[PDB]
């Protein structure tokens, strides 16, 4: 009755004596002392029985045995040789006799040793007992990472060094290494693992949604799971009751905003967010019951349920559970030998993008040339006269925030009217830029298309026109959306009214500030009529889309690192 | 719209949002300093703010949209380059499709998704017992015969019955498992397919389904078959023997590349929680696994990334290398 | 009649062990323990007559 | 029994600042995360871990 | 006399501590190795 702490004690106890001898003849074999040891305290742990006898069985010298160890002749000889030494060869047996038998000596009691496989289970068709057998299986990890910068310790400093100028030694690993029964080596990689996570399977999501909704669940805030429709305004009242409605709906601290918990806290007990993470493809939330999306602009009451949505990058599963070490390991291994940026280049945009004293006046041309064709080719001396006096004042580069001016400025205003510096600049981000969009094409393999998607589009997300641009100048990339998927359902909304007209050059008379219907200005056509009954064309290729998301959502980012802004103008006033 | 880099507050040569008003929709482009250009502007919602990036419901709520708010957070929190932020961007951005992962595994290109797999594995036995002295009282009967007609002539049957009693006090015989000597099963490496197993949901387009079939037919040694035989147990396609014996599965269970890995270097459990799978000697590298045959005793641990787990297995003075 | 896989099992077997004791005297000559565990395993393998 | 462990000490001396090789312990930071004075210690349970 | 056991200020000296290249680190730069003391030397595998 030792409780219940002694009871775990024993727990423990028992697993590591299983861990400990389950094959131990074949393992310490070249230790005879450890056989004998686990051999001894095996004879000397069994409680013995009553003693009852009349005549029994003794050695020749007349000293009684005690009991009879049975295994087969190949232990038989194991222990023969060299563990366990011949007491006798005959011995005394009863007849309701000499008879030639070996027997051992064992500590401090005296055992026949019998392996008895010629006189019986020879030539015959019974199967020998005691060869049992096991079901044993093995935990083996695959591709863990050492999150911790603490845990990137080697033995020695280059101990796998080589010729790059990168060590090919900061990349997560992909695959491990064991041994076969032979020896020789075994490789497992990722690339086997098709046979489990790449079936249809990973989206059987529904009756675990249905057995979580039987749960409690209480009321939290509706910022981040609820959808909304545009009001058809002038967007500016719009962000004014999103004001004082955002101003106090939220009750507590959102819980899809605390991503600077570390591992352990994250996976801590008292985490309530442990218990909502079931898939890594999902995303479990609280949403309102029987509520449409989108929703009204008010938010209708209703019991809180559970609903899921896809991760569709892999990056949204949250960075306790994805470091920021391995994902810049990880990009470290994209770039070994792709294009970067020289240190010119790279402090002028820093120093462009940290520059607090920017003119608006690049904000006007921006505005009011809105990435037009037509615009930029009337605009050439301005724009170069503005660029170079910007420029050679205090050697920060201009016009690089907007993309629909600055592959104009290498196009057009590239010849050498511009400072070489400049030109060089804007060639190396465009450089930078298509060779961002090689890494994504050299990274997935082409001639298989499924559903009209190319694999482009399957693979990556900056390269499928179902994903678009945060800023829209032209309409063409939303006809190539609503062109390129055809089995997406596709639903756009702009501003209450769904759909858009996308009615062009708009001129004096009918420039219409307060419009409140869906005519979007495409722009003006350069090479081409307007008209009126045109049906309304792309500017640009479908690449223009794929190189507009791959800058927006890579160059302005990572380099303001989450201090730029997105905003609207006042075209009312600007004008 | 547009996007300006900078936010200014004390330039009074031009009015505070006369030109612009701050309307925000991305995760990485939440701007709580820019949000003084809108009218109406109060310390409650800069201190709301600070904390919580404003995004409109009209225009995508975050848990609904692509760009979420853990790429914002590595995005705004990371100090390592400008280039290799870039190029971690671009890895980020990739889709988690079937199709899309087939793609970066085929390609080379690592998810940020961990994996164990668990191998089941048979071995002989030979058994070690030790019974006692007077452990049984046997009695026996006496022989009584049958004739009993047959085809061509008679049939004797033989007839003696006997009972045994176990007259230990308590547990009087104990057998131990002893030896392994040869092992009838492979420990190599043979892919588990689910390909086989039918009763979950299919999706939506059957041509997808066929080709992810065919992808995972390749690169393994057990397959579905061709024909697919409805009407059956869809056993595996037949070869010629296996070069030494009879292989075992490999079934993966996905973790977080974040994980403990001294976890794993000890007797530990498949689900990740106690409430025993062993695991062998291995290495994530080809130097340290070659490495692990105690070269200068060489313990080689971890390197940089790639790491070696020392052997828990009880085969632990076996299987010479 | 164990059919093929294990026949191949057999196969491998037979490789390791012509591998492991063609020279085995002068092999392990400082280990007398594997001698002797050789030669006790070859005059108990042959059934008698 | 009781036992003596200590948890915070500093190698004080310049001196004492001293490897067995230079680079036992290194990363791929410009600043090695070896310089600063421990915060934690370690030892082994009864089984070992 | 309290008598003080096997132990590290670091992961990297413990792990390494089991006599690897037969490896007594004493000291790296500031965390540091300190061998058994205790009565318990040969004792309590890992």
């Amino acid at each position: 009755h030792l409780n219940r702490v002694a009871r775990a004690a024993l727990l423990s106890d028992l697993k590591r004596r299983v861990c400990a001898d389950m094959f131990f003849m074949t393992r310490h074999a070249r230790e005879p002392r450890l056989i004998s040891a686990y051999l001894s305290d095996m004879v000397s742990c069994t409680q013995p029985s009553v003693m009852v006898s009349r005549i029994t069985h003794t050695n020749t010298r007349g000293r009684q045995v005690d009991g009879v160890l049975v295994t087969t002749a190949t232990l038989k000889r194991q222990l023969l040789q060299g563990i366990l030494q011949i007491d006798d060869t005959a011995a005394d047996v009863p007849v309701t006799a000499r008879v030639p038998a070996d027997l051992v000596i064992v500590g401090d009691k005296l055992v026949f040793l019998e392996a008895l496989e010629r006189r019986v289970y020879q030539a015959t068709r019974v199967a020998y007992p005691l060869i049992g057998n096991i079901d044993i299986t093995f935990i083996m990890p695959m591709g863990v990472f050492q999150a911790n910068s603490m845990d990137r310790y080697t033995r020695h400093a280059g101990d796998f060094s080589t010729v790059s100028e990168q060590d090919p030694r900061q990349f997560p690993p992909q695959g491990i290494f064991f041994y076969n029964k032979d020896g020789i080596l075994t490789q497992l990689t990722l690339r086997d693992a098709m046979g489990t996570i790449c079936h249809s399977s990973l989206l059987d999501v529904e009756a675990t949604l249905v057995a979580l909704r039987q749960q409690h669940l209480d009321r939290q805030c509706y910022f981040g799971v609820y959808v909304a429709e545009g009001t058809e305004d002038t967007l500016d009242v719009q962000m004014g009751r999103f004001m004082e409605t955002w101003a106090d709906m939220m009750p507590h601290h959102p819980h899809w905003v605390n991503e600077h918990l570390t591992i352990l806290q994250f996976i801590a007990p008292s985490n309530p967010r442990l218990r909502f993470e079931l898939n890594p493809a999902f995303d479990f939330f609280v949403a309102p019951g029987d509520v449409d999306l989108p929703g009204p602009q008010r938010p209708p009451e209703a019991m809180p349920t559970v609903n899921a949505t896809l991760r569709i990058i892999n990056g949204n599963i949250p960075v306790p559970l994805c470091p920021i070490s391995f994902r810049d390991c990880r990009g470290t291994q994209l770039g070994l030998g792709r294009h970067t940026m020289t240190p010119a280049t790279i402090k002028a945009v820093k120093d462009t993008f940290e520059d607090r004293a920017y003119p608006t006046i690049f904000y006007m041309l921006e505005a009011v040339i809105h990435g037009n064709e037509r615009n930029f080719c009337a605009l050439l001396r301005l724009l170069t006269q503005c660029i170079r006096g910007y420029w050679e004042q205090s050697h920060r580069v201009a016009f690089v925030n907007n993309f629909h001016m600055l592959m104009y400025i290498t196009t057009y205003l590239g010849n050498g009217e511009l400072p070489e510096v400049c030109i060089n600049i804007y060639r190396d981000l465009l450089q930078h830029v298509r060779a961002l969009r090689q890494t994504i094409t050299d990274f997935t393999i082409q001639g298989e298309g499924h559903n009209g998607e190319t694999s482009e589009a399957l693979n990556n997300i900056l390269t499928d026109d179902t994903f678009i641009a945060p800023i829209l100048w032209d309409c063409d990339a939303l006809i190539y959306r609503d062109e390129a998927a055809r089995d997406r359902l596709p639903a756009i909304r702009v501003s209450g009214r769904n759909g858009y007209q996308a009615l062009h050059f708009v001129d004096m008379a009918g420039h219409n500030f307060q419009r409140r219907d869906n005519v979007l200005i495409h722009g003006r056509p350069v090479r081409g009529d307007t008209g009126q009954a045109i049906p309304i064309t792309p500017h640009h290729d479908r690449e223009w889309g794929i190189l507009s998301k791959i800058y927006y959502y890579i160059v302005i980012p990572a380099f303001s690192r989450g201090s730029c802004c997105t905003m609207g103008v006042r075209y009312d006033r600007l004008y | 719209g547009l996007i300006m880099m900078a936010y200014q507050a004390y330039d009074e040569t031009i009015a505070t949002g006369t030109f612009f008003y701050p309307v925000p929709v991305n995760p990485l482009f939440a701007c709580p300093e820019h949000l003084a250009s809108l009218r109406g502007m109060t310390n409650a919602r800069r201190v709301l703010a600070k904390m919580v990036p404003p995004i409109p419901p009209f225009l995508g709520a975050n848990h609904h949209a692509t760009i979420r708010q853990p790429v914002a957070y590595h995005v705004t929190h990371s100090k390592s380059d400008f280039n290799t932020l870039t190029y971690s961007l671009l890895g980020g951005y990739f889709k988690f499709t079937p199709i899309s992962l087939t793609h970066q595994l085929r390609t080379g290109f690592h998810p940020g998704i961990a994996f164990t797999v668990v191998r089941q594995d048979r071995f002989a036995t030979e058994q070690l017992l030790y019974a006692e002295r007077a452990s049984e009282s046997y009695f026996v009967g006496q022989i009584q015969v049958h004739h009993h007609d047959a085809i061509g002539g008679v049939n004797f049957t033989l007839t003696q019955p006997r009972a045994h009693v176990d007259l230990g006090v308590g547990y009087t015989a104990v057998c131990a498992t002893a030896a392994l000597r040869c092992p009838l099963t492979d420990m190599g490496n043979t892919a588990q397919n689910l390909f086989f197993s039918r009763g979950g949901v299919p999706m939506l387009h059957d041509n997808v389904t066929e080709s992810l079939r065919r992808i995972t037919a390749s690169g393994g040694r057990l397959n579905p078959t061709e024909p697919l035989p409805i009407f059956g147990g869809l056993r595996p396609a037949t070869s010629a023997g296996i070069a030494r014996g009879q292989a075992s599965v490999c079934e993966f269970v996905a973790m977080p590349v974040s994980t403990d890995l001294q976890y794993f270097r000890t007797a530990c459990n498949p689900r990740g929680r106690a409430s025993e799978a062993y695991p062998p000697l291995c290495s994530s590298d080809a130097a340290m696994l070659r490495t692990a045959h105690a070269g200068e005793t060489g313990a080689d641990e971890v390197h940089l990334a790639q790491y070696l787990i020392r052997d828990a297995s009880p085969l632990r003075g076996c299987l010479p290398l």
